[PDB]
């Protein structure tokens, strides 16, 4: 679910820019691994 | 013409220029630099014995 | 049917993000080891017109056009692919700030080794970990040879 | 030897200085006792010098 | 500067790089290679931790080699002392060449026995003054075992060998030592260093400013030093001539 | 130089170098603990006359 989950960042990230890992954990229900080297090839 | 003390604080911006005089001064110094005519040359006269 | 199905997940151009659109082009442009023209866009995203995505793929500096014929080439970190420019590089440089491998590797993949015998030429000041010899943070040789005084001299010396 | 904050030094010379202190003499002025186990504390040198059948 | 400052410093330079490790070398280099520095910077530029940092921080103030300066703005600085600098390396070579020369003068006696049941050594007179009644050979006195001879008389040429090569390894010091006793030293301060600020970043933490305090004594060690184109041209005088025609 | 005014304090030595030279009246003292190092160096500095004086 690379490309989903990766325009679903880009909104969440518009909605609020200083958005946290524990905030974007519960906003994923995701495997970690793959949510957490999908979020630093684009920002933080 | 002033003595340098270190009781003056100077102006620090200006004051950083300092060793850029002095190498300012070395190279001008290195420029100034040329030979002297044996007829009146003081460094042959004390290097004679 | 597994080709059926690729097809079927193949999501449209129409991405929910043009800087979405743009990355999956960038990964096209960095998986082709060749300058593309713009052509292989217009194959890659399926329209024809000049956009703002693309007049700000121009504006990227990672990605050059080529106003002779249009070949739109990835620009790397380092245009350094043979020691000389490296040891030149080196010589060049202005602080004592190392540089990594990775970006090395970008450009020029085949650093590892020229790095590996350099250092075996001690013509570098090499990084490497305490795992494994893993090059890191590279310096300019300013001095000698690293390997200068022998083993048992040393030896002393730390007695001393 | 290795990394010195220079935060454990001063308690280290101290905790150094204090326990050949304590091994000198355990009569000191009253800030510390510094007793080994058991709870009956360690005798020093001048405790075991004093006075009533300290060695003189 | 002068060319012995500069001598001094490839001196440095290849005293680490003989004797000392890759990161001394490294860490020495850069620190030439700028002036008195902050610790953050050092870690921004090499990517190090202080975990790395202390053993090498430790070995450096243990061989007198750079002085660290501290100061409240605390931030932290390091500069070479030269003086104490280059008397600890005198120093210390002085004693490496008493070392080996008292090494190779002792290795030129007899080399002596031992007992090895007890495992120690004894000299030739102990060896004299233990020996049997058939007057031939020499017998412990606690292990009664005859003596074994020790085995240093071919290691005296060895001795000697390494003493002469190191020698011509440490020769190029030596040069540099005599041209620096040519020479006069001044001693190296953290606002001398100042002056001769060089810095690495546009982003460094550190005020590299020397604020000084009035009202205090505070004294410590390791700072004591007791045609076409005329028609134009001609037009363009035409609009100045109207121009001043106005004014 | 100026001298401190020590104070004796646990198992260590504390100074005070009021020493009044400021452009004002220099009300500060340097409350520095004395290292046991330069305290040995400078009995180290002291003359055979010295010690004659002092009963050594």
């Amino acid at each position: 679910p690379k490309k989903e989950i990766l325009d679903y960042l880009f909104k969440l990230f518009d909605e609020y820019d200083y958005w946290s890992l524990k905030g974007l954990k519960e906003r994923t229900r995701q495997p970690e691994a793959h949510l957490k080297e999908c979020l630093d090839k684009v920002a933080t | 013409g002033e003595k340098i003390m270190q009781n003056d604080r100077g102006d620090v911006i200006i004051d950083r220029y300092l060793t850029l005089d002095q190498e300012f001064d070395r190279k001008d110094d290195d420029m100034l630099l040329h030979p002297v005519k044996k007829i009146i040359d003081l460094d042959g006269n004390i290097q004679d014995d | 049917i597994a080709a059926a199905a690729l097809q079927a997940n193949q999501t449209d151009i129409s991405k929910s993000h043009d800087s979405s659109k743009l990355l999956w082009a960038t990964e096209y442009i960095q998986k082709k080891g060749k300058p593309v023209l713009v052509n292989e866009l217009l194959d890659y995203l399926s329209m024809k017109k000049d956009d703002k995505v693309i007049e700000l793929l121009k504006k990227l500096d990672r990605i050059e056009f080529d106003p002779k014929k249009g070949t739109f080439k990835y620009l790397s970190t380092y245009d350094v692919h043979s020691p000389s420019e490296l040891l030149k590089l080196l010589r060049s440089q202005v602080t004592f700030k190392g540089i990594s491998c990775k970006d090395l590797k970008d450009g020029w993949p085949q650093c590892d080794e020229t790095i590996n015998q350099l250092e075996e030429d001690s013509k570098i000041l090499v990084l490497r970990t305490k795992k494994d010899k893993t090059p890191r943070y590279v310096w300019y040789n300013s001095g000698g040879n690293l390997k200068c005084i022998d083993e048992e001299f040393v030896k002393m010396w730390e007695n001393v | 030897h290795n990394g010195a904050p220079h935060h454990a030094i001063e308690e280290a010379e101290s905790l150094l200085q204090f326990h050949v202190a304590t091994y000198m003499d355990n009569d000191i002025a009253g800030q510390p006792q510094a007793l080994q186990k058991s709870g009956r504390p360690v005798k020093s040198i001048r405790a075991r010098l004093k006075g009533k059948e300290g060695r003189i | 500067d002068r060319p012995i400052d500069d001598i001094v410093k490839n001196l440095l330079k290849f005293v680490v790089r003989g004797f000392y490790g890759g990161s001394f070398v490294l860490v020495l280099d850069a620190i030439l290679f700028h002036s008195v520095l902050a610790e953050d910077d050092l870690k921004q530029l090499l990517s190090i931790n202080k975990t790395e940092l202390g053993p090498l921080i430790a070995r450096l103030r243990s061989d007198r080699l750079i002085s660290i300066h501290k100061q409240r703005e605390e931030r932290v600085y390091y500069y070479v002392k030269y003086p104490h600098a280059i008397d600890a390396i005198k120093w210390k070579v002085h004693q490496v060449v008493q070392r080996l020369k008292d090494d190779l003068d002792k290795n030129s006696e007899p080399n002596g026995y031992m007992c090895p049941i007890c495992l120690t050594k004894y000299t030739q007179l102990e060896a004299v003054q233990l020996l049997n009644f058939d007057r031939t050979e020499f017998l412990c006195s606690l292990c009664d075992e005859p003596l074994v001879e020790d085995d240093s008389g071919k290691k005296n040429k060895e001795k000697q060998d390494k003493l002469n090569r190191l020698m011509d390894q440490i020769q190029p010091i030596i040069d540099s030592l005599k041209k620096i006793d040519d020479s006069r030293i001044e001693e190296n301060t953290f606002e001398i260093a100042l002056a001769r600020l060089i810095p690495p970043q546009n982003q460094s933490h550190a005020a590299y400013t020397y604020n000084p305090k009035k009202g205090s004594t505070m004294f410590r060690p390791g700072d004591s030093a007791p045609e076409e184109r005329e028609n134009e041209k001609t037009l363009n005088d035409y609009y100045a001539a109207l121009a001043k025609k106005q004014a | 130089n100026t001298q401190p005014t020590i104070r004796k304090d646990g198992l260590k030595l504390v100074g005070s170098w009021k020493k009044d030279r400021a452009t004002g009246d220099a009300d500060e003292p340097e409350l520095r603990v004395l290292s046991t190092e330069e305290i040995l160096n400078i009995f180290k500095h002291i003359s055979v006359k010295d010690f004659t004086s002092l009963g050594f």
